[PDB]
């Protein structure tokens, strides 16, 4: 027994209980990773979508609040702070196609993405794929032939080809494929299509979450 | 030969209800050792896993003193029999739990973890399990063999024998049709739902590997109350079995108990991980 | 941190009325709140009390039953509900506010209060060694109570709170514990005891000084104030 | 140029002539300030029960 | 001049500086501490379990009492933990949910937190109003905060991403000194029991004593293999251990100017994520990666016990004052105090 302290018991009890309901309404939201080599195509993305070191954004799309980081700012070593986002519902990987004739980007968003999608936190966290400027790498094409970076190409040199062969070459740096899933989307200045396949894409992705959960999936 | 069929029931009443208690001791220490274990499909899991324990200790022993035969208070046969219900019934509620749970995470894209509530999980359970108490406990309160005829309610001793304290048309037309029956079909129905669900959302195989597991789930639940209820049926219909024909479905009926295990929890990836770990770790 | 009492005037005997309080400055939903009353003579005396979850709400053996206390989070205000409050209710009531936790000052402040009067055992008693003591600027007094049972709990903690109120102004606490002065409070104020007799020495006396020091126990809820000493310049 | 390599030929030269004490000395140092100060560490001695805060 | 002569001057400045230890180094601390009496067996029993936190808990620090400490976890809450009851003092919403490091006052009037978010937060506790609030918000760090300690009520260190060190005032909000020797991300910082020196770990593993008035580094370290997680001062401030993400811990000395003695084994294989020393000094505490803690002998190197607990990586530990108990933090949302 006390006689002080027994109101520290309920000033505790309190607490306790404001902590729960914070848990329960940070669980209730959805977390979203942004990620992605260049920061033009993950500016377009986050301007696309809304209501230092680290940004963090919100946006409500069809009653599901989002949730979306962007680390781009940090500049150190992920090794360190990556583990931080073990917990994100997905991850979103912005790349640029353009970027296949820029001063061999192309190769460092692969090594990036391959990094990424293999990481050992990030092993049961699917990722978004977005493939940022559409419409400039469809205009690049007609000018310089994809071989320029991708010496094993060897195809008629239209955009929808193309823009398959590099979707698939990024899809497949996935060591990881019956656990992970990509989902792959193209996009320029659009939109809600965006804001649309990011919510079609969390909203299968916690289905098989729950899925595994209960043990069917 | 009468001696031994019914000793090898003795034997094999035991050896699955100390399968059945240790696979469910194992069950519960793995989900409360590791609280990573605590959501909310878990508490259905922790619920049959209770009530396959509660059958293993009551119904088997109990069981075999009923198969034994004693001259004891008629009413004290009855309230055994219904206890032997009760878990039964426990059992079977639990598991249309998880079914109805399963169904309503695949309805509920998102809304699932918003409505699925802990103390919704909690009344939920409550109510399956008062619901199992009361359709177990209906022998008591005038649904005995007392309604036959005038003379069985002259009688207060008799020998313990289930056909004799216990009503045939009840066991059947209430017990089966009601709360066996009428929970196969909708779990059956729940789980082709929720494979042509996941037909459309993936077709976006895996096919087989769902159709295996919700397969399996389905035909064990037969195999387990079907030979037993129809064994029921047709003696109610004027029928005749061999003793170890029955004894055989009871023996079925109570082997859910143990096969539930393997068959739900094992299934769950982090629950395996995690026992694979206590397993080699203990 | 400003508390404004509200509700007073004349009342009839056996009529009802309700106190009521602002608050404004702090967390009220984080503070529980205590009602005191000073009879036209008598010293301070405990009414009511309630948590800062408005729960485990107590009262004293005389105004158990008779006053009712509640709080309005959302609203910000206090309110004290007399229903056929008595004749000997008549006194003014002061509205204190508390935080209970490892190193907190409950009883740090309070409110200025409103005069209300009424128209014509098993408690820890402060047995006050004195009334009123006299005492001149730049010299030292000792202020001492005596208690009925050792207030030194089983954790150390020695529940006795001094309180000051100034001619003209609400009580202040002085030294809570025993041990630690109340923020805002000259350091040269020294309190000690052995957990039955304690002394009050107050060094360097100046002329802020003068006024009533009220001893109080907070071992069990019904708290009970003592005589309080009365100093003379 | 020298924003990076001067600047550590620098903090290499202080860190050179800065005055250093024998291993064994430094040893003996750590032993005697752990035998000194044994008692009066809970974690190494037993503490009783009654002196354990954090006891039942 | 030329690269090709800055280059040689550094390496011959280095080589006489290895030489220079190698011929003072005259006899190992194996040889000189074997006269001692091992500890053995040291087994201790979990008294108290925090489960507050709904997150991993990755930073946590003990109060000048011993008996309050606050735990920074990542789902946005600073819990003020009364040790011996158990009770949330208080609780603080951060403005960043992505902490990694706090700190507790030696006054106790105040409590330092960071992370991801470059911008630290110093919360007032003793406010008048009863209501935590940020009394300063330091914003000129450029990478994430990774530790914090404070030196006063007006002055706290700050280590962060970025290869640099900071001393800020917090009456201003200005940095005081600023020291940029390291070459990797610093990711622990200690002080010395006199609040003069403090050490500084960095991913380059390597160790640097800096100076809190001075702002000059003193001595440098590079026995390390990776990248150095922890660090911890040694009671008496002369010596300090070093917990690596190779398995590996080194006690440096700093009269010596090199690593006395190594804590290693063939079956830890993992890292260490903290380190902690008792107020003899003689048992070393580290939290490694895995889901034990063990005991080391801070003289023998020999494992007096495992505090094989948690089910999760242990982020934090640290003694108390009075050497009484010691807390241990991990991923596992619960913290728990040995005795
Ligand atoms: C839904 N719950 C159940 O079905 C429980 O009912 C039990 N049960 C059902 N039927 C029987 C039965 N048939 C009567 C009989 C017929 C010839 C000879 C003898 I001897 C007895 N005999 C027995 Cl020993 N148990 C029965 C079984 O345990 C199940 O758990």
């Amino acid at each position: 027994l006390s006689a002080e302290d027994k109101a520290a018991v309920e000033r505790s009890k309190m607490i306790d209980r404001n902590l729960r309901e914070d848990g329960e309404k940070a669980a209730r939201e959805v977390k979203l990773l942004l990620l992605g080599a260049g920061e033009s195509g993950k500016s377009t993305i986050v301007k696309q979508m809304k209501i230092t070191g680290i940004v963090e954004t919100h946006f409500t799309f069809k009653d599901l609040h989002f949730k979306m980081f962007d680390v781009g700012a940090q500049r150190s070593e992920r090794k360190k702070w990556i583990h931080c986002f073990e917990g994100v519902t997905a991850i979103i990987f912005c790349v640029a196609l353009s970027d296949y004739d820029l001063v061999n980007r192309m190769h460092e968003s692969m090594k990036l993405f391959d990094s990424i999608c293999n990481n050992k936190w990030f092993t049961d966290t699917s990722i978004i794929l977005f493939l940022n400027k559409k419409d400039l790498f469809e205009e690049k094409i007609k000018k310089s032939p994809l071989t320029i970076c991708y010496p094993e190409y060897a195809g008629s040199n239209t955009y929808e080809e193309a823009a398959a062969y590099i979707q698939c070459q990024f899809e497949d740096l996935n060591k990881r494929k019956d656990t992970k899933e990509i989902y792959t989307h193209f996009t320029c200045s659009t939109d809600t299509k965006n804001v649309q396949f990011v919510f079609d894409a969390v909203t299968d992705v916690i289905i098989k979450n729950n899925l595994k959960d209960c043990g069917l999936f | 030969a009468l001696s031994l069929a019914n000793v090898t029931y003795i034997t094999m009443e035991i050896f699955i209800g100390l399968c059945a208690i240790v696979g469910n001791v194992l069950v519960i220490c793995v989900v409360k050792l590791n609280p990573s274990l605590q959501t909310t499909t878990f508490y259905f899991i922790v619920s049959l896993a209770l009530a396959d324990i509660a059958v293993g200790v009551l119904v088997m022993p109990l069981a075999i003193v009923v198969s034994l035969g004693i001259t004891i208070h008629f009413y004290s046969c009855l309230f055994m029999t219904c206890l032997l219900l009760i878990f039964t019934h426990a059992s079977i509620m639990s598991l249309l739990a998880i079914a109805v749970d399963r169904y309503l995470r695949v309805k509920l894209t998102v809304r699932y973890k918003r409505v699925t509530t802990h103390r919704r999980i909690w009344l939920a359970l409550g109510l399956c399990w008062l619901v199992s108490f009361l359709v177990g406990l209906t022998p008591m309160f005038g649904w005995n063999m007392k309604l036959t005829s005038e003379y069985h309610r002259n009688v207060t001793f008799l020998s313990c024998q289930f056909v004799s304290v216990m009503r045939m048309d009840y066991m059947v037309y209430f017990s089966f049709l009601t709360w066996i029956f009428i929970p196969l079909v909708v779990m059956c129905a729940i789980y082709l739902d929720i494979f042509y669900i996941i037909r459309n959302k993936l077709s976006l195989g895996r096919e087989f590997k769902t159709a295996k597991s919700l397969f399996l789930v389905l035909f064990l639940f037969a195999l387990s109350w079907l030979p037993l209820s129809i064994i029921n049926c047709i003696i109610y219909f004027n029928g005749e079995v061999p003793q170890l024909v029955l004894y055989m479905g009871i023996l079925l009926s109570h082997a859910n108990s143990m096969m539930n295990p393997i068959v739900y929890a094992y299934k769950i990836k982090k629950f395996k991980e995690t026992y694979l770990l206590i397993l080699k770790a203990c | 941190v400003q508390l404004v009492e509200s509700g007073g005037g004349l009342v009839q005997p056996g009529g009802s009325r309700k106190l009521s309080c602002s608050a404004s400055g702090f967390a009220f939903s984080s503070f529980g709140m205590h009602w005191v009353r000073q009879a036209p003579e008598k010293g301070l005396e405990w009414v009511a009390y309630i948590s800062s979850g408005s729960g485990t709400i107590y009262y004293a053996d005389t105004v158990k039953g008779r006053f009712t206390i509640s709080r309005d989070d959302p609203k910000n205000t206090l309110f004290l509900q007399m229903t056929s409050l008595r004749s000997e209710d008549t006194a003014m009531y002061y509205c204190v506010r508390s935080i209970y936790y490892y190193g907190s000052s409950p009883f740090d402040f309070w409110g200025q209060g409103t005069t209300l009067t009424v128209s014509a055992s098993a408690d820890i008693v402060m047995t006050q060694a004195t009334s009123s003591v006299p005492v001149t600027p730049g010299e030292s007094v000792s202020i001492s109570c005596r208690s009925s049972k050792s207030l030194l709990h089983s954790n150390g903690n020695t529940y006795l709170y001094w309180f000051l109120q100034r001619p003209g102004q609400s009580p202040q606490l002085l030294i809570y514990r025993m041990s630690n002065l109340a923020s805002g409070v000259p350091d040269r104020f020294s309190g000690s005891g052995s957990g039955t007799a304690f002394t009050l020495t107050i060094s360097r006396l100046e002329a802020e000084d003068v006024g009533v020091y009220y001893c109080m126990q907070h071992l069990e809820y019904p708290l009970t104030f003592g005589a309080g000493t009365k100093l003379e310049l | 140029s020298i924003a990076q390599a001067r600047k550590l030929v620098e903090q290499l030269k202080m860190e050179a002539n800065i005055d250093r004490i024998k291993v064994s000395k430094a040893a003996a140092d750590l032993m005697a300030y752990c035998e000194a100060h044994a008692k009066e560490d809970p974690l190494l001695t037993p503490v009783p029960a009654s002196e354990n805060p954090f006891r039942e | 001049s030329e690269l090709d002569q800055l280059r040689q001057e550094a390496e011959q400045l280095k080589n006489q500086i290895r030489d220079a230890r190698k011929a003072c180094a005259d006899a190992t601390l194996s040889q000189i501490t074997n006269n001692i009496d091992p500890v053995g067996r040291i087994q201790m029993r979990t008294r108290r379990t925090l489960r507050g936190h709904l997150a991993k808990i990755y930073a946590m620090h003990w109060g000048t009492d011993s008996r309050l400490l606050v735990s920074a976890s990542q789902d946005g809450k600073l819990i003020i933990w009364d040790s011996y009851t158990t009770n949330k003092v208080h609780a603080i919403p951060l403005r960043s949910s992505w902490v990694m490091t706090c700190a507790y006052a030696p006054s106790g009037n105040y409590v330092a937190c960071g992370g991801l978010d470059n911008i630290c937060s110093i919360y007032n506790l003793k406010t008048r109003e009863g209501n935590v609030r940020v009394s300063r918000e330091l914003a000129g760090h450029t990478g994430y905060l990774s530790c914090c300690r404070f030196l006063d009520d007006n002055q706290i260190v700050t280590s962060s991403g970025d290869t640099t060190c900071a001393l800020w005032d917090i009456e201003t909000g200005q940095q005081t000194t600023t020291f940029t020797g390291h070459t990797g991300d610093v990711m622990s910082l200690s002080l010395a029991p006199d609040t003069r020196l403090f050490v500084s770990g960095a991913c380059d593993a390597s160790a640097k004593l800096w100076d809190v008035r001075e702002g000059m580094c003193r001595q440098t370290f590079t026995g390390h293999e990776s990248d150095i997680n922890a660090i911890c001062f040694f009671p008496n401030g002369n010596a300090f251990a070093t917990g690596s993400d190779d398995a590996t811990c080194r006690l440096f000395d700093l009269r010596a100017d090199q690593e006395l003695m190594t804590y290693s084994h063939d079956n830890i294989i993992c890292g260490i994520t903290s380190v902690s020393f008792s107020k003899s000094g003689r048992l070393l505490l580290a939290g490694y990666d895995d889901f034990n803690c063990n005991v080391w002998d801070a003289l023998k190197a020999d494992r007096a016990g495992v505090l094989a607990g948690h089910d999760n990586r242990v982020s934090c530990l640290g003694v108390t004052d009075d050497g009484m108990a010691v807390a241990t933090g991990s991923w596992d949302s619960f913290l728990k105090i040995w005795n």
